[PDB]
RNA sequence: CGUCGCUUUUUGAUCCUUCGAUGUCGGCUCUUCCUAUCAUUGUGAAGCAGAAUUCGCCAAGCGUUGGAUUGUUCACCCACU
RNA sequence: AGAACUGGCGCUGCGGGAUGAACCGAACGCCGGGUUAAGGCGCCCGAUGCCGACGCUCAUCAGACCCCAGAAAAGGUGUU
């Protein structure tokens, strides 16, 4: 149906290249919490080449021309857009299957979220080399919604403690509930053939 | 004046090396300029005394 | 934090490659990413395997620094590495993982029926542990 | 030479054609490292023509056999002498490796000369290779493995990406 | 080169006990407690043995700029041990020509309000890093004392005084006026 | 050392194409009957013949 | 004394495009861009006491005039800055 | 600007060089299956989604593939 990729710990182009391949193959991919996407190289280097992007402005009127987006949901969405054939109708239809959300909205906060170990910083960056966060390089360029997102992030996660608190309570029960067995005739085939 | 306080002032203002290329104000036992603009060059002269 | 090292005598498991799934005993490190290994009682002889292939276990052997095949063999079966590898929970997982892959179609029926059978018993009994816990807190 | 794959040590002998002036030439011998014996009996005429007045027209080879080591299991220290070419001039170079075989350490040289000094395989001439004994090594990277009861762990392990699923719910621990 | 490991040790005396949460270091001692995270530096820390209290910092393989930082770890730990038993005291003195520099302390040993620097009417209020204490010295002219547990907060505080007192648009080889640091000692002496 | 006889015949294939070829070397291939790419022919090895395979 | 470059705001060398035609000097008017920075901001160095100057650095945000002669670009002079 | 030798373009499509007269492969009746050359194989874009090997390198202007489309002398206790 729809796959949900949590975006923290991921590199920008390593994640957006895989997402752009899946979206051409018919799937519907939703990249969620794209404030914490990383990008390799230190912060000042990634900050300079984004400011070099901002002055890519057409001279005669900048209203027509390059639309420099500032939220990191649209920083990511534009990176996917350059890895899709978007001037064709095959790639117009591709970018409609991608819905990228900054933060985690309530249709997608109670789903289970997936990661891509191809694009993780821990996997792919050597640990002694520097990386920049997509959140605060969005903050330094005109994205004015960092504080009101990170307030809603810690409101989301405190409610996400109280669910996981009572979910590990329930599996402490059904593992104490299976202490009193009375069913070992059914353990016989599973232990013999991988429980 | 206070000539012992005169020495302690000059330790941070005069007792240093200047590079001929990056013009930086380094420390009296530098061999190279620390600034990248000169390419860490090693032509130093002492900061000129009054 | 770094509780198992490489060492002369460290028993490594082999994950992939042409000898995938057989133990080796590390004999000598040669250079930085290649180790000279062999398993005399487990059908893999003396050669240089990469460290990226091998999986370190918690078994050590006291044999000299790069001895012959005989002296490694005497250290292997005195300490009884092949039977102590049977009584570990990591070889029970590779045993169980290959029991599930050779699980035939008729056994996949017999697994299915007794799997839904024991989940009825737990779900009706974990309901009874719910049914008592609310009865603790109602007084 | 391209040095494709791992190299392979060859013993090549050969002698010039018996003239009406000279009968029974001395039948020289070399030690060629090459990926196969057709390249090996071509590299023989590269070095013999640099040292004697012999060439492929006025000579032949009378043996080209692969010579290989009397201990493929023992760990050995090889110090080798090089004559590579740089972009400015040409240099003499001593260089120490540590491998189970003579042909695998000279292969490890050509990988290293391309890595460190960008030196292509046509431009580097092996002068001599021999196994050396410890406490006569001078390179401290080879020297740091001379430790009875040597130990180290493996830090920060990474491998098997996309094979184990591209999409998982599971942040993979690096031990 | 990728060397086999190096290791510095740090001996700890009895009045200070280092516990470690991970690469974080927790140093409790006589005159307080302070902590640093070293979660950026990629090394293992190990305190070994009761009753002797030795810390063992060691870095597996590493290269030469990664081997440079194992000594950096233990010399930040030795300043956390010195600063929690002895403390840090950076005495500093005011150097002045014609104009006496008037330095007062406004908020309880935290803010320093410097006026009459070289005849200027603009006061200079320098707010310090939390954990240091301001003091006009005694039995000595024009001396200021800073006391604290952490060396990077005292010495940064000592630099904000000296940097605020900067002579501008002048020859700074004469006009040698400012409040410069003069001594690097401890709160408790001789331990 | 027994040195064997250097061989009497050779099988020669043409591995390059047709166009951009010097007139001497497309005369010898015309004399070796190697006109397309990937044609083979067994060739008597002689002093006159080995010197044709040096041109080509 | 050497010697190594850069730039295409000068002049040439060239003759690829344009001869069933690309309106050809200068001024006026107005816009935007470059830095190889005159001034202003922050700095570093002097054979920098102050004042006045000079040499460098991040720097093109913002300014860089009024006239007499000359068709002049250019030039030169007066005055302010 | 003007010669020599050979091949090309002009008279010539096609595969690769993003793009293209002349570069590198290869020359062409209309198709089906197989294989390749030059060139490639993150995603546009067919193919490394190989548990590839060994090193070198951090750039506040990185680098990145014949012709071909940007740099020298000099210099660096930057690392090898
Ligand atoms: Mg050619």
């Amino acid at each position: 149906q729809v796959l949900v990729l949590d975006g923290r710990g991921h590199l920008l182009g390593r994640l957006a290249a895989i997402v752009a391949k899946q979206v051409l193959l018919g799937r519907k991919v939703v990249v969620v919490r794209c404030e914490g996407i990383n990008i390799s190289g230190n912060f000042y280097r990634n900050k300079l080449k984004y400011l070099a992007f901002l002055r890519k402005r057409m001279n005669t009127n900048p209203s027509r021309g390059p639309y420099h987006f500032r939220a990191p949901s649209r920083i990511f969405w534009r990176t996917v857009r350059g890895m899709l054939p978007h001037k064709t109708k095959r790639g117009q239809a591709a970018l409609d299957r991608l819905k990228v959300f900054d933060g985690i909205p309530p249709p997608y906060d109670k789903k289970k979220r997936m990661v891509v170990p191809a694009a993780l910083k821990v996997v792919r960056l050597k640990p002694t080399r520097k990386f920049a966060y997509l959140g605060r390089l969005a903050h330094e360029v005109g994205w004015k919604y960092q504080a009101v997102t990170a307030t809603l992030e810690e409101k989301r996660k405190e409610k996400a403690k109280i669910h996981y608190r009572k979910k590990k309570q329930l599996m402490r029960l059904r593992k104490q509930a299976e202490k009193n067995v009375e069913k070992k005739i059914d353990k016989y085939t599973e232990v013999l053939k991988t429980h | 004046i206070e000539p012992s306080l005169r020495q302690l002032a000059q330790k941070y203002n005069c007792d240093k090396m200047i590079c001929r290329k990056c013009y930086a104000r380094l420390h009296p036992r530098a061999v190279n300029c620390r600034k990248k603009k000169c390419g860490h060059t090693n032509n130093l002269r002492p900061k000129k005394k009054v | 934090v770094f509780r198992r090292f490489v060492e002369v005598g460290r028993v490594a498991y082999v994950s992939f490659g042409p000898h995938a799934g057989k133990l080796v005993a590390i004999v000598d490190v040669i250079d930085q990413n290649r180790a000279l290994v062999d398993g005399p009682c487990t059908q893999v002889r003396r050669q240089a395997m990469p460290f990226k292939c091998m999986q370190l276990t918690d078994f050590i052997l006291k044999f000299p620094h790069s001895a012959h095949q005989k002296y490694v063999r005497q250290a292997w079966q005195k300490a009884d590495i092949n039977t102590k590898w049977a009584a570990t929970r990591w070889a029970k997982k590779i045993e169980a993982r290959e029991r599930k892959a050779k699980m035939t179609d008729f056994d996949r029926f017999k697994v299915m029926k007794a799997k839904k059978m024991r989940n009825r018993i737990i779900k009706n009994e974990v309901k009874k542990l719910q049914k008592a816990a609310l009865l603790k807190a109602s007084p | 030479m391209k040095a494709s794959g791992t190299l392979r040590e060859y013993k090549v002998v050969g002698r010039c054609l018996p003239t009406p002036k000279c009968h029974t030439p001395p039948l020289y011998r070399m030690r060629i490292f090459a990926p196969n014996h057709v390249v090996a009996k071509s590299r023989f005429w590269y070095f013999v023509s640099q040292l004697k007045k012999m060439k492929k027209s006025s000579g032949e080879i009378v043996y080209c056999g692969q010579v290989f080591e009397k201990s493929p299991l023992r760990v050995k220290n090889f110090g080798i002498w090089l004559r590579y070419d740089s972009r400015s001039g040409t240099h003499n170079m001593y260089r120490e490796y540590r491998d189970l075989t003579t042909a695998g350490a000279v292969t490890q040289c050509y990988r290293d000369m391309g890595a460190r000094h960008r030196a292509r395989a046509h431009s580097i001439q092996i002068m001599k290779v021999e196994e050396i004994a410890a406490s006569k090594c001078r390179r401290p990277a080879v020297k740091q493995f001379h430790d009875s009861k040597i130990k180290f762990p493996l830090p920060h392990r990474v491998l098997r990406r996309q094979h184990k699923p591209r999409f998982t719910t599971k942040r993979p621990n690096t031990f | 080169m990728k060397t086999i490991l190096s290791n510095q040790t740090v001996d700890i005396p009895e009045n200070v006990d280092i516990t470690l949460k991970g690469r974080t270091v927790i140093v409790k001692g006589p005159r307080g407690t302070l902590r640093r995270d070293f979660n950026h530096i990629n090394v293992e820390l190990s305190l070994l043995g009761k009753k002797k209290k030795r810390l063992r910092v060691d870095k597996w393989w590493g290269n030469r700029k990664e081997l440079a930082t194992v000594r950096t770890i233990c010399s930040h730990v030795q300043n956390m041990i010195k600063g929690v038993t002895l403390g840090f005291r950076y005495k500093m003195r005011s150097v002045y020509a014609h104009f006496p520099i008037n330095v007062v302390i406004q908020e309880n040993g935290s803010l320093v309000e410097i006026r009459n620097f070289l005849g200027e009417k603009y006061i200079r209020r320098v707010r310090m890093r939390p954990g240091v204490a301001c003091s006009v010295s005694q039995a000595q002219k024009d001396e200021l004392i800073l006391e604290g547990n952490d060396i990077e907060l005292v010495s940064n505080s000592a630099a904000l005084i000296q940097q605020a007192t900067t002579v501008k648009n002048k020859d700074i080889r004469k006009f040698l006026d400012g409040i410069y640091v003069s001594e690097k000692g401890t709160v408790q002496q001789a331990d | 050392f027994y040195v064997p006889a250097e061989p009497k015949l050779a099988f020669v294939i043409r591995i390059r194409g047709i166009n951009g070829v010097s007139p001497k070397v497309r005369k010898v291939l015309q004399l070796l009957r190697l006109r397309q790419i990937f044609n083979g022919t067994f060739v008597k090895l002689n002093k006159a013949s080995i010197n044709m395979l040096r041109i080509v």
